[PDB]
């Protein structure tokens, strides 16, 4: 098909290789949130690429909000540079993308109830709880949100190829369950 | 005389510190009707944590 | 809260107390008692007397949240109080819970 899934979220992790004083980072660095009684991390945001990091005292850090791998690595490098400029000997060890979320549109309505009745070993659909169908694809291991409007959401990938393969797998089933 | 009264006030301050330490020792023996006492101790601990957060803020 | 000690009223009071300390006319403990009574009085006066509303709009430059305290820095801001606009190039906001 001519529909390409566009990336919307990438969640990655990295190890700075040193113990971190979160109070000093919270008081000295800009755009930071720290509330240890509720959540034990520094919550930092930067604008280019517009991303949000979770920084722990041990030195491992989570970066979310990026829409590409290079933006996620650049963002994590910038957060590591922010931590480095505050006096801490941060490193950049074992960077890895942990989660990928994309979305697309098939441009037709979909019979969700027929989809959950015919794919009971892969899907679940309860309209009153959540109006969308959840499809747990095994090859590749991707969880998809299929809606009645035709918008399709893909999550859980480690690489872009899993998102593309999952949408190419699920597209003919959705063509078979169009509303006409 | 007022120097002796101030030494008497220092002795009374030692006795009041001993009375506050005895109250804190009774509170620690309570830490060492049961549910209400435990809830009151938890509320006091939360108030102390809030005071520490305010002091660190200033 | 000692929060309103860094205002025009509060810093003017602190400067007057520091002057009276420098000329040895009062003790610093006495100035601390005056600051505590000022804290109580300004908390009561802000709580009971003023009942007006302000709005504002602008662009956020930086934010910080620590020790249950928010600290913002805004740029190109317009504070709207009813009978008129207030324009400011940069403003710093300190907020306790």
């Amino acid at each position: 098909s001519g529909i390409v899934p566009q990336l919307q979220n990438i969640v990655s992790t990295v190890n700075l290789g040193c113990k971190l004083d979160l109070k000093t980072i919270a008081l000295r660095a800009r755009n930071a949130e720290y509330n240890p009684k509720r959540f034990a991390a520094v919550i930092m945001r930067i604008r280019e690429p517009r991303t949000t990091a979770l920084i722990f005292s041990s030195g491992k850090m989570v970066c979310t909000g990026a829409k590409s791998e290079e933006q996620s690595r650049l963002a994590a490098r910038k957060y590591a540079r922010v931590v480095q400029k505050l006096g801490f000997p941060a490193k950049f060890l074992d960077f890895k993308i942990q989660n990928m979320v994309g979305s697309c549109d098939v441009k037709f309505p979909i019979r969700l109830e027929g989809l959950v009745l015919t794919h009971q070993q892969f899907s679940s659909y309860e309209p009153e709880l959540f109006p969308g169908l959840i499809y747990r694809m095994i090859k590749p291991r991707i969880v998809l949100l299929i809606f009645v409007s035709g918008k399709v959401v893909l999550t859980g990938a480690k690489v872009r190829a899993e998102i593309y393969e999952a949408f190419e797998n699920i597209y003919p089933i959705l063509k078979g369950f169009r509303k006409t | 005389v007022r120097a002796q009264l101030k030494f008497f006030e220092q002795l009374d301050q030692i006795e009041k510190q001993r009375k506050d330490e005895q109250e804190r020792e009774i509170l620690m023996r309570a830490a060492k009707l049961r549910l209400k006492q435990k809830a009151k101790e938890m509320q006091q601990q939360e108030l102390a944590q809030m005071r520490q957060r305010d002091a660190n803020l200033t | 809260y000692q929060l309103y000690r860094n205002t025009t009223l509060g810093n003017s009071l602190q400067e007057s107390l520091d002057e009276l300390i420098q000329s040895q006319q009062i003790t610093p403990q006495l100035a601390l008692q005056v600051l505590l009574q000022f804290d109580k009085a300004i908390n009561a006066a802000l709580a009971q007397r003023v009942r007006n509303r302000v709005n504002f709009r602008g662009s956020l430059n930086t934010y910080r949240f620590c020790d249950n305290v928010w600290t913002f820095v805004l740029n190109d801001v317009e504070f709207r109080e009813v009978t008129e606009l207030i324009k400011v190039d940069k403003v710093k906001i300190v907020a306790c819970d």
